[PDB]
RNA sequence: AGAACCUUACCUGGUCUUGACAUCCACGGAAGUUUUCAGAGAUGAGAAUGUGCCUUCGGGAACCGUGAGACAGGUGCUGCAU
RNA sequence: GGCCGGGAACUCAAAGGAGACUGCCAGUGAUAAACUGGAGGAAGGUGGGGAUGACGUCAAGUCAUCAUGGCCCUUACGACC
RNA sequence: AUGUUUCUUCUUUUUUUUUUUUUUUUAUUUGGUGAGAGG
C-alpha cells in the first residue's frame, strides 16, 4: 500500500499483488478481529457445513439459517427460512445487522 | 494437578518403494482425581514426541464422571469394539481391583474401590475407550431424580 | 571529524584538528597603555601598524 | 574537500537512515548560527549549502514581513520587492556576505546540530519501529541511582527514568543492575530522559504474562481486569473464548511454574489468577478467592456489593490490612462490604425496620401493611413515589385506588421532606424567600433560617438587635437587609 | 595419473631381533668426513681424520652407536562391527 | 620482417556494466495458468554446455589411502638384502 | 502364436540422562650561576 511495490523487480512485485487480493477475499474480515469469535451467524447450514462441524469442535453457540434440505442438530439456534433468494438474505442480514448495533451500547 | 499417565507404547509400522518406515503410538490417560479424565492417542516418529502429542490432545478431551467417595454409583456395562468391559460398584472394594489399562484409567479418574474385568479382545486402545463411554453414560441419582418421580428421598430410598 | 576536515570543502588550508588558540595574557594588575614599539628584523613585511 | 561533502552525506545517510535533505537544512541553521555569534549586532542569517559540491553561501537574511518590528532581521514586503519582485511574505533577502571558515568551532557547531537531528530523527524512528517496546516489558541498564527516581541506559543514547513510584518497595538497584519496566508513557524531554517505565502499575503485571504465557500473546486467553498492591500482593481476572483450554490452569502452568515466573521478577509478589465471568455476583465470588463467600447482597444504585462469609473465614476475606476486599473491589469496580452471616442478617433487620418506621411515619399505613412493602422489595419513598403501578399492582391486596393514594403520599412526603430541610437550613425555601433581601448569600440566608428567620417576613418582623449575633452581619447591614425586606413586604 | 631393480605387498635364498620408524633409561663417543679388504648384497672387519656448540664443565642435548624393559611394527583377518 | 619511429581506432588480453523477462503484438483458452506464431534482437521461450545428485535403495564397493572396534603373530604373520 | 524355473537357514528393540569465560597493563609554560634588597 506504500513502499516496496517497484524496488526490486517489477514482475515479482506482480506476484506479490497477485499473491494479495488472493489472500484479500480469502481472509477477508478476519484481520481485524484477533484471536477466536464468540458467536457465528450462518445463512445456509448445507454449504458451509464445514464450520458448523469445525464450531461444534469448540464451544462456540452458532445461528443457522437453515433451508429444508440440511439437517439441523449441530446449530443451536436454528433459523428456519429460504436463503437462495437475494431478498430474503436481505432480511436475515438487515436484522442481525441493526439488532447487533443496539446490542453494542 | 492433571497427573498424567502412559498406558502403553507400540512400535507400528507402513512401507513404501524403499523400504518400510517405523513410528511410535502411544495411548496415555490424564485425570484430574476427582471426576474429569481424558484419554489422547497421538503418533509420531519418536518415543518423546509420540507421547507429548499425546497429552497434548488428552488434555481437550477430558470428560466429567458423577461418582461417590471413591467408586461407582452402579453396575454399568461397556462396550466398544471387542471389548467388554464389566464394572461393579463395590463399595470400599478395598483398592481398584481391574487388569491393565483398566488400572490406569480408572485411578487418574479418582475412584478407588470398582472391582471390574474385561470381556473379550483385551485390546488396550480399545478397552480405555470403553470404560469412557461406560462411565460417562452411568449417572447420579441427581440426574435420575429430576427426570423421573422427581424426589431425590425416594428414588433410592 | 567529519566537519574538522571538512575545512578544505568551504575554505582551503587543510584540517582543523590543529589546536586554533590565540596568546592571551595573565591577570594582578591594571594599567594605562602608553607606549607602543614595534621592532622588525629586515625582510620581514612590516604591517599597517607598523 | 568537494568530492568530501558527498561522501560525509552519503556515510551519514546510510549510517543513520536519515534523509540527506534534513542534515543539509541542519547544518545550514548551524552555519547561520555560528555565522549570528561572530557579528556584535543582532543580525539574521541564511546560509545554503550546494548539495553537489559541499560550497557554501552566507547571506545577510531579511525575514520578509507586513510589520517591520527588527529592523536588523526583518524588511517590508515593499522593500523586498523593489529588490526582487518575485518575494513574497516569509520569503528572505539576502545580503553578499563573507562566509565563515569552518574552524574546529563550526565543525564543533556543526557536530552537535548533527547529532541533535539524529536525535529527531535516526532515534525517532527508532522509537516508531519499536512501537511493540513502547508499551511493552523494556531492558535497560542502570546508569545512575538518585533518591527520587533511576536513569536508565536502552542503548542508542535513549535514557529512560524510573520514578520512585513507578518502583517497587523492596528493590535495590546498582548502577550496572540490568532492569526490565513496563515504558507506560513517551513526552518530549529528548535532552535527558522522555521515557517514562514503571515496575509498580498493573501494566508491568499484564505484560509479564504475555511473556510468560503464549496463549495470552496469541490472544486464546485475555486478561480483563488486574489489581495490584505493589511488591506485596495481585490480582488478574482471565477469560477465554476456547472451551477447550482452562484460563487458570495455562496462567499457572506446570506446578506453578509460569506465575512462579512472574512472581520472581516482581520481587516474590503473591498472585492470585481468577476467572472472569459475566456475572458480577460470580465475578466478585471469584476475586474473593482464596475466602469462601456464603452470600452476595448486591446494591445496584450504590454500586456497593455486601459480602457475607462464614465467621472463620472474615479475617481470610478481609486480608491482612483489608488488602484482600480492597484487591477485589479494584478488580470488580465494586464497592465490597464483607462481614458475617450474622451481621449481613443484623444489617438487613435493621434496614427493614427502617424503612418500615420510614414507610409508618410518612405514607401513614400500619406497621402490618408497611411489612408487606418491604417484603415485596420496597426500602425507600423514591421507590414508592417514580416505581411503575403494574409492580405495585402485582403485590397482594393492593388495588389501583390505594396504589394512587400510596404513590400521591409518598410524592407529598418527599415534597415534604425537601421543603422541610430548605427552610431548615438555606437550599431553596430560605435560599428564595430569606435571600430575596438584596445582599443575602446563601450563608447568611442558612444563618437566619437556623435563628427560625425562613422568609422575608420573618426577616421583616426581626430588630437590629435580635440579628447581632451572626457572625458576618455588621449592624448597618442587618438594619439595610430589615429595611430592604419590609420595603417589599410591606410596601410592593 | 605409468611394474627392468625400485615400486612390491608375492617367490627362492642369505640375515637380524627392543628392532628400519617414535617416546623413555644407563653408558661411551662431537656430529660429520676420507678410504681399504672380505661379501651376491644385506653386512662384517677396519684403517685414517675431524673433535663443534652452552657451561654448574661431577655440564648437558643437536648427533651416532651398546645394554634395559615398557613397547614399537603388521598391505594379517572380518566392509556382514564401523 | 610491425622491421624502426609512431599510433590506440581494430584484433586480443582482462576488469566492470548493459542485455532475454514471455517484456510486445496477434491468436486460442476459464476474462486463469499457459500454448502456437510474428516483430525486434548477436542471442527467444529453462539460448548451448558444465558444476550441482532430495528422502532412501543395494547391510553394493573399500578395514590395501587413511582413521577405527575386535581378534591373531611377537627370534615372528615383523625388519634388511 | 505362447513365455517353465529361481540352494538352504533365519532375528532385536527402545521412559532416564546430561556441558561451557577469559581475556591488560596504566596542566601546560622555568634549570643553574652572579649581583642587589626585605625580615
Amino acid at each position: 500500500q506504500d513502499g516496496t511495490f517497484d524496488k526490486l523487480t517489477k514482475k515479482e512485485a506482480l506476484m506479490r499483488t497477485r499473491e494479495l487480493e488472493k489472500l484479500e477475499n480469502s481472509l477477508g474480515g478476519i484481520k481485524d478481529m484477533g484471536g477466536l469469535p464468540d458467536a457465528l451467524f450462518v445463512i445456509d447450514a448445507d454449504h458451509e457445513h464445514i464450520a458448523i462441524k469445525e464450531a461444534n469442535n469448540l464451544g462456540i453457540p452458532v445461528f443457522a439459517i437453515v433451508d429444508t434440505n440440511s439437517d439441523p442438530d449441530g446449530v443451536d439456534f436454528v433459523i428456519p427460512g429460504n436463503d437462495d433468494a437475494i431478498r430474503a438474505v436481505t432480511l436475515y442480514l438487515g436484522a442481525v445487522a441493526a439488532t447487533v448495533r443496539e446490542g453494542r451500547s | 494437578e492433571l497427573q498424567e499417565k502412559l498406558i502403553a507404547v507400540n512400535r507400528v509400522s507402513k512401507t513404501v518403494k524403499g523400504g518400510r518406515i517405523f513410528s511410535f503410538t502411544a495411548l496415555t490417560v490424564v485425570g484430574d482425581g476427582n471426576g474429569r479424565v481424558g484419554f489422547g492417542y497421538g503418533k509420531a516418529r519418536e518415543v518423546p514426541a509420540a507421547i507429548q502429542k499425546a497429552m497434548e490432545k488428552a488434555r481437550r478431551n477430558m470428560i466429567n464422571v458423577a461418582l461417590n467417595n471413591g467408586t461407582l454409583q452402579h453396575p454399568v456395562k461397556g462396550v466398544h469394539t471387542g471389548s467388554r468391559v464389566f464394572m461393579q460398584p463395590a463399595s470400599e472394594g478395598t483398592g481398584i481391583i481391574a487388569g491393565g489399562a483398566m488400572r490406569a484409567v480408572l485411578e487418574v479418574a479418582g475412584v478407588h474401590n470398582v472391582l471390574a474385568k474385561a470381556y473379550g479382545s483385551t485390546n488396550p486402545i480399545n478397552v480405555v475407550r470403553a470404560t469412557i463411554d461406560g462411565l460417562e453414560n452411568m449417572n447420579s441419582p441427581e440426574m435420575v431424580a429430576a427426570k423421573r418421580g422427581k424426589s431425590v428421598e425416594e428414588i433410592l430410598g | 571529524t567529519p566537519e574538522e576536515k571538512l575545512l578544505r570543502a568551504i575554505f582551503g588550508e587543510k584540517a582543523s584538528d590543529v589546536k586554533d588558540s590565540s596568546l592571551r595574557v595573565p591577570n594582578g594588575v591594571s594599567g594605562t597603555v602608553i607606549d607602543v614599539q614595534v621592532f622588525t628584523r629586515d625582510g620581514v613585511e612590516k604591517d599597517k601598524r607598523a | 574537500m568537494n568530492k568530501e561533502i558527498l561522501a560525509v552525506v552519503e556515510a551519514v545517510s546510510n549510517e543513520k537512515a536519515l534523509p540527506r535533505e534534513k542534515i543539509f537544512e541542519a547544518l545550514e541553521s548551524a552555519l547561520a548560527t555560528a555565522t549570528k555569534k561572530k557579528y556584535e549586532q543582532e543580525i539574521d542569517v541564511r546560509v545554503q549549502i550546494d548539495r553537489k559540491s559541499g560550497d557554501f553561501d552566507t547571506f545577510r537574511r531579511w525575514l520578509v514581513v507586513d510589520e517591520v518590528t527588527q529592523p536588523t532581521k526583518e524588511i517590508t514586503l515593499e522593500a523586498a520587492r523593489y529588490e526582487d519582485e518575485s518575494l513574497n511574505l516569509g520569503d528572505y533577502v539576502e545580503d553578499q556576505i563573507e562566509s565563515v571558515t569552518f574552524d574546529r568551532i563550526t565543525t564543533q557547531t556543526a557536530k552537535q546540530v548533527i547529532v541533535q537531528k539524529v536525535r529527531e530523527a535516526e532515534r525517532a524512528m527508532v522509537v516508531d519501529q519499536f512501537r511493540e517496546h513502547e508499551g511493552e516489558i523494556i531492558t535497560g541498564v542502570v546508569k545512575k541511582v538518585n533518591r527520587d527516581n533511576i536513569s536508565l541506559d536502552l542503548g542508542n543514547n535513549a535514557e529512560a527514568v524510573i520514578l520512585r513510584e513507578d518502583m517497587l518497595p523492596r528493590e535495590n538497584f546498582r548502577p550496572g543492575d540490568r532492569v526490565r519496566g513496563v515504558l507506560y508513557s513517551v513526552r518530549p524531554e529528548a535532552r535527558g530522559a522522555q521515557l517514562f517505565v514503571t515496575r509498580s502499575k498493573p501494566e508491568m503485571l499484564i505484560e509479564l504474562f504475555r511473556i510468560e504465557v503464549p496463549e495470552i500473546g496469541e490472544e486464546v486467553i485475555e486478561i480483563k481486569a488486574a489489581a495490584r498492591d505493589p511488591g506485596s500482593r495481585a490480582k488478574i481476572a482471565v477469560k477465554t473464548n476456547d472451551k477447550r483450554i482452562d484460563p487458570v490452569g495455562a496462567c499457572v502452568g506446570m506446578r506453578g511454574a509460569r506465575v512462579q515466573a512472574v512472581s520472581t521478577e516482581l520481587g516474590g509478589e503473591r498472585i492470585d489468577i481468577v476467572l472472569w465471568d459475566d456475572n458480577p455476583a460470580q465475578f466478585v465470588i471469584n476475586a474473593m478467592a482464596p475466602a469462601d463467600v456464603a452470600s452476595i447482597v448486591v446494591d445496584e444504585d450504590k454500586h456497593t456489593m455486601d459480602i457475607a462469609v462464614e465467621a472463620g473465614n472474615l479475617a481470610q476475606a478481609i486480608g491482612r490490612n483489608g488488602q484482600n476486599v480492597r484487591l477485589a473491589s479494584q478488580l470488580s469496580g465494586w464497592e465490597l462490604n464483607v462481614m458475617t452471616v450474622d451481621d449481613l442478617q443484623a444489617k438487613h433487620q435493621a434496614e427493614a425496620h427502617a424503612a418500615i418506621d420510614t414507610f409508618t411515619k410518612y405514607l401513614d399505613i400500619d406497621e402490618d401493611f408497611a411489612t408487606v412493602l418491604v417484603e415485596e422489595g420496597f426500602s425507600t419513598l423514591e421507590e414508592l413515589a417514580y416505581v411503575p403501578m403494574k409492580e405495585l399492582l402485582e403485590i397482594e391486596g393492593l388495588d389501583e385506588p390505594t396504589v394512587e393514594a400510596l404513590r400521591e403520599r409518598a410524592k407529598n412526603a418527599l415534597a415534604t421532606i425537601a421543603q422541610a430541610q430548605e427552610e431548615s437550613l438555606g437550599d431553596n425555601k430560605p435560599a428564595d424567600d430569606l435571600l430575596n433581601l438584596e445582599g443575602v448569600d446563601r450563608d447568611l440566608a442558612f444563618k437566619l433560617a437556623a435563628r427560625g428567620v425562613c422568609t422575608l417576613e420573618d426577616l421583616a418582623e426581626q430588630g437590629i438587635d435580635d440579628l447581632a449575633d451572626i457572625e458576618g452581619l455588621t449592624d448597618e447591614k442587618a438594619g439595610a437587609l430589615i429595611m430592604a425586606a419590609r420595603n417589599i413586604c410591606w410596601f410592593g
